[PDB]
């Protein structure tokens, strides 16, 4: 069944789940002709798949290249999606492959749930949590090599850097989601709380910058403090 | 004209004959029903005066043999039954008439409803639907399940109706997933027509068996049979003119036959908005769009 805050902790436990999200699949920029009509130009997209336990991302980055002479993209992006996803399950050993899939669109239930038919007993799920997924090309890294790839590429990271040395996955997963939400509500501001002071740093194996463990208790409350702000200006309260 | 003689009427029932249907009351001398049309197929069917639970019948051919009905106090319920004596099945028949214990079925002249309910339905195929056969007819209740119905229990009980999925490996093949799930087209027409039904006539039969069952008995597997037997064809951008024509007039009378009351159980609000406002066939069924819409707009 869906997803949502009752059965929350199933992510952590020991079944291999993906979080898949579509929604940086098919970019455009949006401009004007030279006789005025409107027109789209496409750019690199993504698809965002994601153990939320392990923190393992296997960025599917979608070249422009992909839509060329093709009508209906934004439906198409939902099956190529669903077409890579699978591709993905089926390039993993058997031990390795997940027992659920959840979508974070329902639109994609049934171009996966089409493309998964090989596999039966994968269980593709919808939720009702409001991810803050697309938010996925505010990470600098990310974006970077969606938009410099030349040829369709998977680029594997682990989200939570380090984290997990330190902290359980429920824990790094509420804090990949607050930085996140944060990114996606203002992302000027979530980015310049991440990177005033610079003497921390980002590896470069990681996303984020190394702060120690009092560091992030600050940072977190500072996205806290982000979120209500905008949420009262979105709204007058 | 062939006749169907009933040994007697212990119970108050409610008999029907295709779409027709009388009263009768406990220990009331009706013996049958005669001047039934050779030709297509027929049904029978009973709905007791004290459960109005559980719709049953029967779907028989006269030229298939000499059939009757008799109330079984054991099993409790009307019962079909073959006389094999040919010379004692006269006698009852023409005795009956003599006495004028029978009903005549009421058909109108100018009336081809049966006829256009009924055309590509075959004893035969029914048979294969539901199978029993050691009877020449077809017993078809409210409470059977479909095979589809009891994969998702009791398999002699069972409406052998042709399985339908739009997610199933049969429905899609590799490689043109998006393509065959948006476009049924090779689902109905390779799979389905060339492949297990042979022909659109047998496919229509069923089609239209099952909504007769639907009608008749709220048998509701069948009404999910004949919703995806349109869906399917509504769902594929290639179908023959002779078939698009045809599934128009089907879905004319049908529509047409339906007890008004019951448009909410046996009508689909997705299908048949599916089917008339955004599929490939959209425009096709425009008979079937008319009645719809000035009949039962509250749907659509």
């Amino acid at each position: 069944g869906a997803m949502n805050s009752s059965n929350y902790a199933e992510l952590f436990n020991n079944d291999i789940k993906l979080f898949v999200d579509d929604t940086n699949v098919y970019r455009v920029t949006v401009h004007k002709t030279f006789e005025g009509n409107v027109a789209t130009k496409a750019i690199n997209g993504c698809i965002f798949t994601l153990n939320p336990k392990t923190g393992h991302l296997f960025l599917k980055i979608i070249h422009t290249s992909v839509w060329a002479g093709q009508k209906r993209l934004s439906q198409l992006a939902k099956w190529k999606t669903a077409e890579e996803v699978s591709a993905l399950v089926r390039s993993l050993p058997k031990e390795e492959q997940p027992k659920q899939i959840i979508v974070t669109r329902k639109a994609m239930l049934d171009p996966l749930e089409v493309h998964m038919l090989d596999f039966p007993n994968i269980a593709i799920r919808p939720t009702e949590l409001r991810l803050p997924f697309s938010a996925a090309m505010s990470i600098d890294k990310l974006s970077d090599v969606v938009m410099k790839a030349t040829e369709p590429q998977m680029v594997l990271f682990n989200i939570y850097d380090d984290w997990l040395d330190r902290i359980s996955s429920y824990t790094a997963f509420s804090r990949l989601t607050l930085l996140l939400r944060a990114l996606k509500t203002n992302e000027e501001s979530a980015k310049m709380i991440l990177l005033s002071d610079p003497t921390i740093t980002i590896k470069s194996y990681h996303l984020w910058p190394s702060f120690t463990d009092e560091q992030w208790i600050t940072i977190e409350s500072q996205m806290r403090d982000l979120i209500l702000t905008e949420y009262g200006r979105k709204y007058n309260v | 004209m062939n006749t169907v003689p009933f040994t007697s009427a212990p119970i108050e029932v409610t008999i029907g004959i295709d779409q027709y249907s009388f009263n009768v009351k406990e220990n009331q001398p009706f013996h049958g029903i005669k001047d039934i049309p050779i030709g297509h197929v027929h049904v029978i069917h009973f709905q007791h005066a004290d459960n109005s639970s559980m719709r049953y019948g029967y779907w028989f051919d006269c030229r298939m043999g000499n059939f009757y009905i008799q109330y079984d106090p054991k099993d409790g319920l009307y019962k079909m039954m073959e006389e094999r004596d040919g010379a004692k099945f006269e006698n009852i028949v023409h005795n009956f008439k003599e006495r004028q214990m029978m009903v005549s079925y009421p058909k109108i002249d100018e009336d081809d409803t049966w006829y256009n309910l009924t055309e590509f339905v075959q004893m035969d195929k029914i048979r294969k639907i539901v199978r029993k056969d050691e009877n020449q007819f077809s017993y078809v209740d409210s409470s059977m399940t479909t095979v589809q119905e009891n994969e998702l229990s009791d398999p002699a009980h069972s409406l052998n109706y042709t399985v339908i999925n739009f997610k199933s490996r049969e429905a899609i093949r590799p490689g043109h997933e998006m393509e065959d799930f948006l476009d049924k087209s090779y689902y109905l027409n390779t799979v389905m027509l060339q492949g297990i039904f042979k022909n659109s006539s047998n496919y229509f039969g069923e089609l239209q068996f099952a909504f007769l069952n639907a009608m008749f008995f709220g048998n509701y597997g069948s009404s999910l049979q004949w919703h995806a037997m349109i869906e399917l064809i509504c769902s594929s951008a290639t179908v023959p003119k002779h078939m698009l024509d045809k599934l128009d007039e089907i879905l004319y009378y049908q529509i047409k036959t339906l007890p008004e009351q019951y448009s909410d159980i046996l009508l689909n609000e997705r299908v048949w908005n599916i089917c008339l406002y955004s599929s490939f066939q959209k425009n096709s069924l425009h008979n079937t769009e008319k009645i719809m819409e000035n009949k039962y707009p509250e749907l659509l």
